[PDB]
């Protein structure tokens, strides 16, 4: 056993080593292992992505045309967001610019999609973690609607209704069926709801698998389809026509109705039954204001997202702002710049790729896809992982670094950022919540604090679009219909050899897509995803990820039944097939 | 009354599968969960993890052994001896073989566990490999698609439980109900290819008229689906009435067909 | 003036003729007249249908397979029933027997539209009778919540609900655009609903208007449309595939699950809103338990429907039984027959209509509708009648009578003749309901009775809709596809000569059409619908119709104010294109 | 800000179109009477009955005089003197008369209202006339089928509010954006009618493939609507996608050229 130190911590890989493989209620495969000393509390954490699939690979030799269909399979949870990055990358290659419908258009696909994918979190993959299902069936329904009234306005809140859905728990359960419920970690003492938000958050749950299909709709209408809609380079395949012959072949006046509709319930459902159920969670579990801090008060990162002036992604047009704090000084937010070969580098010394040499860090121009498993001793066999050896590889993500500093990402670090920017909008927002739970500014950097700015950031989505439909209505209003760029459609249009970046804020972080084209096909496709930072295995220095950062020095009441580790995992939403492409 | 015993295992694969079965209109996914099956082991949504969820795996499959359907989503890799999937320390294939070994019957979600889809690629880093090339013992239903249509892969349930058997299928195990015509032979834009009023670059008058993709690459011509009849999103919408072209999803290697902006 | 006495009434047109036309709140174009005495009660009542197209002239000529879609358009409110009368006349005539399937998916048809028909009735067109809209602008949310909660298990119901609602109308009617509610008889002594139970039926009111346009959607899958649906003789055009190639070109397993949704979502809106809405307008509305029995105690009629046996349509394969009660005999429900000329019969005397003899009543088979415009000596000219001369012609309505009776026909007709004849489930539904306002079975027979059993038909046809689902389902499960019969398709097939009656039981009440088909082509089509019989002008007896008795001895508050003319003729629901057709 | 008044008047009709409004999916017409219009004047779901209702109709037309729009659903009948349809006992052609003279724009809903529809069918009992025989100094704007489409009225009121403009019309005086193009333009079965593949009698194996309805009588091919794109109930269906023929009910004179089920 061995001990180092590095950002403050002391990891240490004595005692009693424990296995959480599969990790449950994330997209994809995902092995964490931690020690603990003789207080049960976490003295090391290892990060590790169990899968691998290499689309950085399959890319090349593609038209660069076809790239987005390829990439967006990258993840179907964060579905649309790599084909924006994608059309983004290859814009930015040939130098292309999108006429402003289909600048609009493509918010709208993002906000939505920020919607869709926060709401689904918080309830079906997260809330398990907060909410004690089998406790809601000793709940009192006449005390359930009391508790609901006290917090929302949302109608859905009557004794009966609330009495009907612990029914059909009750029934549910009564066959030893418990499907999604068995063997889970009921009873737990970190379990702190009383059981009325027991059965109000069940309820929730519920209504929230129900109404996610609808939020879709909207990617329906401009993409088709949902899961894994369509777009084109030059801008959107969903041409509009209003009032000439033939709308009925294209986004005409219906179409936009049925996208207003689908915002409206959108914002009512975010508004009245996630962001209650959020601060509820917040108000009966304080103490999760400090524990999984991790980097959060160290280091985070944002590219930036939503440019609200058509082909700007400088700081006056994304809405949605990028910057870097490192070493815990939020008073100088850093710029970020993607093409700075200094700045974002992966390294692979701990992860199963081949470097020419393992020591350095490589920016994504420069990055080399070259899969190598080779775990070293492991307790077991290559075939037989018992123990990961964290002293050499033991992942399929790549480790990313800006400016060789281990950052974090997603909702809690672009709060941050904005925050310190000092977006009025934010810091109003931040400063309510935190007062409304009587908590100082720090306790949002926690796993309690990720779960109420992804909830916080659902609301600022569902704001944005409606903006951003109006802006197209405005646009349609003055005639201007245009939905695509096609003068360089035609590949004899591109230079014979460039490069582009495509990046924006998918609903776990900082995305990028570095590509280059020669010769009309893509000869280099090079993707830094959310989760690749947060899950990040250590890098030469020795210099933990998000992940494991945020897991350490954490309290376990029953080191058998992972709650405190799944809910740190968890509140920063993993998306390994993301992570490791 | 009790419900059919459901084990929903994942591979290599985007989990849009899952995604695509949550947005199910009618019945919602809800109602499939509470009352028409027992979803007994899913990675994606099931409270419990690493042990737990080990102990479960093996319960289910030793005490409904024999019983249970087998759904798959996502494909086993071949190389780095399997572990480009990893479940629970072990190749991911493993466990696909003893989830086969007990399940009456195996459906296979999706381009992936159907066929291979995006990581199946030239050059196939990862040599992922669909489900009926490593079971071979045991009906397998191929529900193709990146995903497969939401309302489809609820209709496919509730056939299998109101109906007590397996849904007839193709030469290549996929069902006539959803897969046995093209979508070039339901497709709306059909009157425009039969005329020659085509779209020949984006956001041109034709296409805000609705004229037919076949020349901007639409591959309906050659693709099983029901996306131009059932449509997707609760009838929203479908790929082609929203102005892109078929990419060909539901067909065995479309990936390594061409550019879908060709012919 | 002139004093008679018919059916226990003293008809008397002495004194004050106020007139109410237009009828609002109705399907089509009525005009009411009456008598007040010195003491406001009305001593005459005086029904008039102001419209006429001639369906029965148009379809002479016309194929017999076109007949449904011609007579569909007799009404979009009762939609459909008059396709399903039509195709049910032409296989009488022709004897065409139809497949299982085909009649199962028609019973659904016919209990869908029940379902709608009422929902919408109830809310939209009756429901502002005995709902203070204005008022509800004084209720306090608490206390809605509180009421509503106290009713149904209805989720909706909480006080930030109500006070949406409340917001919602208060700032409609801020801008003094009161649009529908603009010069009602708001305030009206007769309002008795308290503040909170107005707020409840007006969220319920809007809740209504939503959800209707959801029931239709069953029509939609089997009929192609809502409003009007098609058909055909021999079955239904929906055909059946579910596990054969091509089946995303038929009714398959997904288009079957939209309708089970459909069906489980109607069920319960009417059993969780519109039914304890009913009672609560019978708790707060007693009174209206003893006002317009008109001829509910005398005299009611229903040809029965729902056939369970495929061409089956006598009494052991009917679900909503057949009868006739005259004389207030209600333990001699007699049988009715649509071809024996001695029991269905129109007279013309008092409308305007020519007849070779006036004096005697035609059944349908030898109908004759031959228009004649003769108002003869009213107030005013006959293209501005002040008042019309009920002593004359005086409406488009013909007059039926049932073996020279007059009859009233629709909910509370069928539920009085199922009561008696036995029918379990109206008998236990009925006492239930009397039992819970602490009234006698008697004050069924009255105003609030028609509206009492119009949200208990809803109710019935919401389960006889899982019925019918079910049993289609068993059918598809045992091999058995078929959807229509085709051996007598072709018009060389058919009897040179022949003659059918279609019946059912429509939303308002009794309807049948008698058809002659001779050389392929129709001869004869009459129709007799269920507003003809209730709206009905006088035989040559002076016998007055349902509505003329209904409006008989009741007393109005403020003379110029009709609210208690509008309470009792919207109770049967006035179809006046119906009516005339 | 004020909402667009509108007065809705009702000749000789079935309400068919009043029902299709009630429908609608998006906006909902809660929103729309709600939000979007003051619909001022409707005999169907107005409280005011009789002299109130007249009172209505009077104070509106004058106070808002030359700022109205008029939606006319039914037609006036000549024969009779036009007491075959009777209002406030003088003939519906007054009513229409005076309500037409302060109207900015009438917008004719359904085929009664642009054409003549089901009363005016051979031999037209009581000489039932389209509303732009009658009114001949103002805009009309016709909305037709039996009924209209919903989410088509629906979407006509909304353009007319957003964007303070009437819809642009064909030459007939129908909206371009739903009246443009032929059903048989979009029609999902196209591809069977291309082929030669048609249903010939009903419930055979080509019906029970969605084949093609012409040689069942559909009238598709020269009737100009939107039910086979936007479709019926939020999408659900269409007359032919249920297995009907189209009727050809948006057009003028459809009820007399010929059996609904021959060419
Ligand atoms: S759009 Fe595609 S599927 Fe439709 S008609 Fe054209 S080529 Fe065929
Ligand atoms: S069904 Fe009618 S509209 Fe469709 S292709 Fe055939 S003839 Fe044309
Ligand atoms: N959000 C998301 Fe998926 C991840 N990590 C991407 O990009
Ligand atoms: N219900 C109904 Fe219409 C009437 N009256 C018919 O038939
Ligand atoms: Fe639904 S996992 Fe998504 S990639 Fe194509 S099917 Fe695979
Ligand atoms: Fe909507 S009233 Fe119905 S008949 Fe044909 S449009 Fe007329
Ligand atoms: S791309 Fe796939 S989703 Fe349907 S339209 Fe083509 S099969
Ligand atoms: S009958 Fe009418 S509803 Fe559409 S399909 Fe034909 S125009
Ligand atoms: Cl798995
Ligand atoms: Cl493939
Ligand atoms: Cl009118
Ligand atoms: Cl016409
Ligand atoms: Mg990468
Ligand atoms: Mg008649
Ligand atoms: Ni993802
Ligand atoms: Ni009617």
């Amino acid at each position: 056993s061995t001990q180092y130190e590095t950002q403050g911590y002391t990891i240490n890989n004595a005692g009693r080593r424990l296995v959480v493989d599969p990790i449950t209620r994330i997209e994809g495969h995902m092995r964490c292992e931690v020690n603990i000393n003789d207080q049960n509390v976490i003295t090391n954490a290892v990060s590790c992505g169990t899968m691998f699939r290499g689309l950085e690979i399959i890319l090349q030799g593609r038209d660069p045309r076809d790239a987005w269909a390829f990439v967006e399979r990258i993840c179907g949870v964060c579905t649309g967001v790599h084909a924006l990055a994608s059309v983004y990358a290859i814009e930015d290659a040939i130098g292309i610019k999108v006429p402003d419908n289909a600048n609009i258009i493509r918010n709208i696909m993002l906000a939505t999609l920020w919607c869709h994918d926060h709401l689904v979190h918080f309830y079906q993959l997260a809330g398990m973690d907060w909410i004690d299902v089998l406790d809601a069936l000793k709940a009192d329904p006449r005390k359930t609607s009391e508790l609901a009234q006290s917090l929302s306005s949302w109608p859905k809140s009557s004794p009966g209704y609330f009495f009907d859905v612990q029914n059909r728990l009750k029934k549910f359960v009564e066959g030893g069926q418990l499907g999604i419920f068995r063997n889970g970690y009921w009873g737990h003492p970190q379990y702190k709801l009383p059981p009325e938000a027991n059965l109000m958050g069940f309820a929730h749950y519920l209504e929230a698998l129900d109404f996610q299909r609808e939020i879709v709709k909207i990617h329906a209408v401009f993409g088709g389809k949902n899961p894994h809609p369509n777009w084109i380079v030059g801008g959107m395949p969903c041409a509009i026509n209003i009032d000439e012959s033939g709308a009925v072949g294209a986004v005409n006046m219906e179409r936009l109705n049925l996208v207003q509709s689908i915002i409206t319930r959108t914002a009512d459902f975010i508004n009245n039954v996630m962001i209650p159920d959020a601060l509820a969670i917040g108000q009966f579990n304080k103490p999760w204001s400090e524990i999984g801090t991790g980097l959060s008060d160290k280091c985070v990162l944002s590219y930036g997202a939503f440019p609200d002036i058509a082909n700007d992604f400088g700081e006056k047009s994304l809405l949605m702002p990028g910057g870097a704090v490192i070493n815990g000084d939020f008073n100088n937010v850093l710029p970020v710049d993607l093409v700075d070969p200094q700045q974002v580098q992966e390294f692979v010394d701990h992860a199963w790729y081949r470097y020419p040499n393992d020591q350095v860090g490589r920016h994504p121009f420069d990055g080399i896809t070259d899969p190598w498993y080779n775990p070293g001793d492991v307790k077991g066999s290559d075939t037989n992982i018992q123990q990961l050896n964290e002293q050499e590889r033991y992942s399929w993500i790549k480790a990313p670094r800006w400016r060789g500093n281990a950052m974090e990402v997603g909702p809690l670090a672009r709060t941050l950022i904005a925050y310190h920017k000092g977006d009025a909008a934010t810091v109003e927002s931040v400063d309510r919540m935190m007062s409304a739970l009587n908590l100082p500014l720090s306790g949002i950097q926690s796993t309690l604090g990720r779960i109420l700015c992804r909830a916080h950031e659902a609301q600022w989505a569902a704001g944005k679009l409606q903006y951003f439909f109006d802006k197209l209505m405005t646009n349609l209003k003055n005639g201007n219909l245009a939905t695509a760029s096609t003068e360089k459609w035609e590949p004899a249009t591109w230079p014979t050899e460039c490069r582009g970046v495509g990046f924006t804020e998918a609903p776990r972080g900082a995305l990028g897509h570095w590509a280059a084209i020669r010769d009309g096909k893509i000869d280099l496709y090079q993707c830094v995803v959310p989760t690749t930072w947060n899950a990040s295995p250590r890098d030469p220095k020795g210099q933990i990820g998000a992940y494991e950062a945020a897991l350490m020095n954490t309290k376990m009441a029953i080191p058998e039944q992972p709650l405190e580790i799944l809910r740190t995992l968890h509140s920063f939403d993993p998306c390994l097939a993301c992570s490791t492409h | 009354k009790p419900r059919i015993p459901v084990v929903w295992i994942h591979g290599l694969e985007c989990t849009c599968c899952t995604e695509s079965f949550i947005r199910s209109a009618h019945p919602l996914a809800k109602d499939v969960i509470l009352s028409l099956i027992s979803l007994d082991y899913d990675d994606t949504l099931m409270a419990a993890a690493g042990t737990q969820a080990e102990e479960v795996f093996e319960d289910i499959i030793t005490q409904y052994n024999g019983k249970y359907i087998l759904a798959v989503e996502g494909n086993p890799p071949l190389g780095e001896q399997g572990m480009f999937c990893i479940s629970s320390g072990r190749p991911f294939i493993e466990k696909l073989k003893r989830a086969a070994a007990g399940a009456s019957a195996i459906i296979a979600w999706g381009t992936c566990a159907s066929w291979g889809c995006v990581q199946a690629a030239r050059p196939n880093p990862t040599q992922a490999t669909p489900i009926d090339k490593v079971i071979t013992d045991k009906p397998i239903i191929k529900v193709p698609g990146c995903p497969p249509i939401p309302d489809v892969m609820s209709a496919i349930i509730t056939y299998m439980v109101t109906f007590d058997r397996l849904p007839d299928v193709d030469r290549m195990g996929r069902p006539l109900m959803f897969y046995g015509q093209r979508i070039h032979d339901k497709c709306y834009r059909r009157a425009h290819f039969d005329a020659g009023e085509f779209v020949q670059s984006w956001d041109d008058d034709a296409a805000r008229k609705g004229y037919c993709l076949y020349k901007m690459g639409c591959k309906g011509p050659t693709t099983y689906n029901a996306c131009s009849s059932t449509r997707w999103n609760d009838g929203v919408s479908f790929p082609i009435q929203s102005g892109h072209g078929c990419l060909g999803c539901a067909e065995n290697g479309f990936w390594d067909r061409g550019s879908f902006y060709s012919r």
